């Protein structure tokens, strides 16, 4: 992926491909698209903003008061 | 040892008072309390804090009656309130290693509050009750702490157009018990009717008889009840009966009390107005009414209007209006440290520590939003000078009242004095 | 207690990868304490995370596509 992103904003490509997955069954790194694993955007987007939410009301407590 | 036992109360005094430290401001820490019934709360309001922490010394319960005055009278400021008491206890600390008498520590406090007072008035821009276009903007930048945003434009002409009908002139204090917020399932945010002459919270009969309207009504046309029978009854004789009047209710009708009665529904509500009261003792009592959809929306609504009609209570009762942010704080210390010299004897030394007590509060406001403690205060003395009130929240739209600065000071006067006045305590049953 | 209703909030809608959600919650508490000795404050680690979150969601813009590769390619027939 580092080399990936060097010519992506350049617009122009030879060798450099995006979208590299990891597939454990065969245990080699192919792409995820031809592999067979795909996941809807809704998804995605919706776990990794409701993970900060929950992580930021654990960081604002400095005070456990139990009777 | 009776100073002794007084500076125990100090020191748990001011452990409360860090611990409401870290929750000023939106950018604040929350605190988690457990209650003893099974009930887990949590928010940044330190109004809320103190009333469920259920405190059991003594002497830190007088923050709670604080903090229920600080909302009664001025409406907000309670967090801030519990600093600026812990930094006149904190710097009372080194005043009674000197030989200090609490009693001149107290009655100084009373000359500092009342001085800080007029400092603060000269540098305040007065502000009158006739203009319409600043009451608009006061209220709107109080809603932006909430979820709603752009229906909060409708919000704004709602509060402001309800206080000036009672404002009239020199009216002092100006209770907003009598103002109620009506929360009805159904409805939207954009939908809002006044209805100044009275607002209840019950329906009407949905039986069989009932007139559920009724013109020039109080002989009697409508009548209220703290049988189906009685409604047989009195549907012949043309009265109105509306019954299930909640008790709380009760102590509300009498104060705010028909040319006309009528009952409209917009989606479920079947709610029963009245207009047109005239009444020379009784005066034109508003009660706002709210609707929503879900729970959430009339509940979160019902807090955010509430503290919109005390940013305009304080400007009814003191007129005028500040810059936010702890920026007319560091003015304040600057002249205090400078006019110490123009006093004498032990006196003089506590406006010299009283400056410093007051500059807590815009340094607490620069730690919990993340930027660097001192390097912040330090940049405040520097712009205060050449420039007066420019530093720009006028820009940001950041308008605290001049009252809620005026009691947040003159209510700590009283709670700390009330602290060292107490030299002992013992058991009494 | 509050991981507790974060699991369930993505069990009513969506009911898939609550699993990824609780281990990206537990790695973010550890790296946040340890910026404890380096005198950072909780509130700019909150606002750092606002501000990249909503910059994350441009950059994930920007590489999403439909269904392609139908001529020359397969992709659902992998799937199965």
């Amino acid at each position: 992926h580092a080399a990936s992103q060097m010519a992506k904003p350049e617009d122009v490509k030879r060798r450099s491909y995006r979208n590299y997955g990891l597939d454990l069954i065969r245990g080699k790194i192919v792409d995820e698209i031809h592999a067979g694993v795909l996941e809807p955007t809704i998804s995605k987007v919706k776990s990794l903003k409701s993970a900060l939410e929950a992580c930021v009301a654990i960081l604002r407590i400095d005070t456990m008061i139990t009777v | 040892k009776p100073q002794e036992v007084r500076k125990a109360n100090i020191i748990a005094a001011r452990s409360v008072a860090d611990a409401i430290r870290t929750s000023l401001g939106p950018k604040g820490m929350d605190k988690m309390i457990k209650t003893s019934r099974g009930e887990i709360i949590i928010s940044n309001d330190g109004h809320t804090i103190l009333k469920q922490m259920a405190i059991l010394h003594p002497v830190a319960r007088m923050l709670v009656e604080v903090s229920a005055a600080q909302d009664s009278e001025a409406g907000d400021g309670t967090t801030s309130v519990v600093i600026l008491t812990g930094a006149l206890l904190g710097a009372a600390e080194r005043l009674l290693n000197k030989g200090i008498h609490p009693t001149i520590i107290a009655d100084s406090f009373q000359s500092a509050a009342k001085r800080s007072v007029d400092i603060l008035l000269e540098m305040c821009h007065k502000v009158s009750l006739s203009d319409r276009e600043q009451l608009v903007r006061a209220a709107s930048t109080s809603l932006s702490s909430k979820i709603v945003s752009q229906y909060s434009s409708f919000l704004a002409p709602l509060a402001v157009d309800s206080v000036l009908k009672i404002s009239d002139e020199n009216s002092k204090n100006v209770d907003l018990n009598d103002i109620r917020l009506v929360k009805k399932v159904g409805g939207t945010i954009d939908d809002t009717e006044m209805i100044d002459g009275v607002v209840l919270t019950q329906t009407a009969i949905k039986s069989a008889g009932g007139p559920t309207r009724k013109e020039k009504a109080k002989k009697c046309n409508v009548l209220l009840i703290q049988n189906d029978l009685a409604l047989h009854f009195l549907s012949k004789l043309n009265i109105m009966v509306v019954k299930d009047i909640e008790r709380e209710e009760i102590e509300f009708l009498s104060k705010g009390l028909a040319d006309l009665v009528e009952e409209i529904d917009s989606d479920g509500s079947k709610i029963v107005r009245v207009t047109g009261i005239r009444n020379n003792n009784a005066r034109p009592t508003v009660s706002v009414v709210i609707r929503g959809a879900n729970n959430m929306i009339i509940d979160e609504t019902e807090r955010s209007l509430h503290d919109a009609l005390c940013v305009i209570r304080c400007l009814v009762k003191e007129r005028g209006l500040i810059a936010g942010g702890g920026a007319p704080e560091i003015e304040i210390s600057r002249r205090l440290s400078k006019e110490a010299r123009s006093m004498e004897g032990v006196q003089a030394f506590i406006w010299q520590e009283f400056a410093s007590a007051l500059e807590v509060i815009p340094t607490t406001l620069a730690e919990n939003a993340g930027l660097n403690s001192i390097k912040v205060v330090t940049e405040l003395r520097s712009k205060h000078e050449n420039g007066e009130l420019n530093d720009n929240t006028y820009e940001e739209h950041i308008l605290q009242p001049v009252l809620v600065s005026t009691s947040a000071i003159t209510l700590a006067s009283e709670c700390v004095k009330s602290i060292l006045r107490i030299d002992d305590i013992a058991f009494s049953r | 207690k509050i991981l507790v209703e974060l699991a369930q909030q993505q069990d009513r809608e969506i009911g898939d990868g609550t699993t990824s959600v609780v281990i990206i919650a537990s790695e973010l508490l550890k790296r946040a304490n340890e910026l404890v000795k380096n005198k950072i404050h909780p509130t700019t680690i909150i606002t750092g995370f606002r501000v990249a979150l909503r910059e994350a969601i441009r950059f994930i813009n920007e590489v999403l596509s439909t269904s392609v590769d139908t001529l020359g390619k397969e992709t659902l027939i992998n799937i199965a």
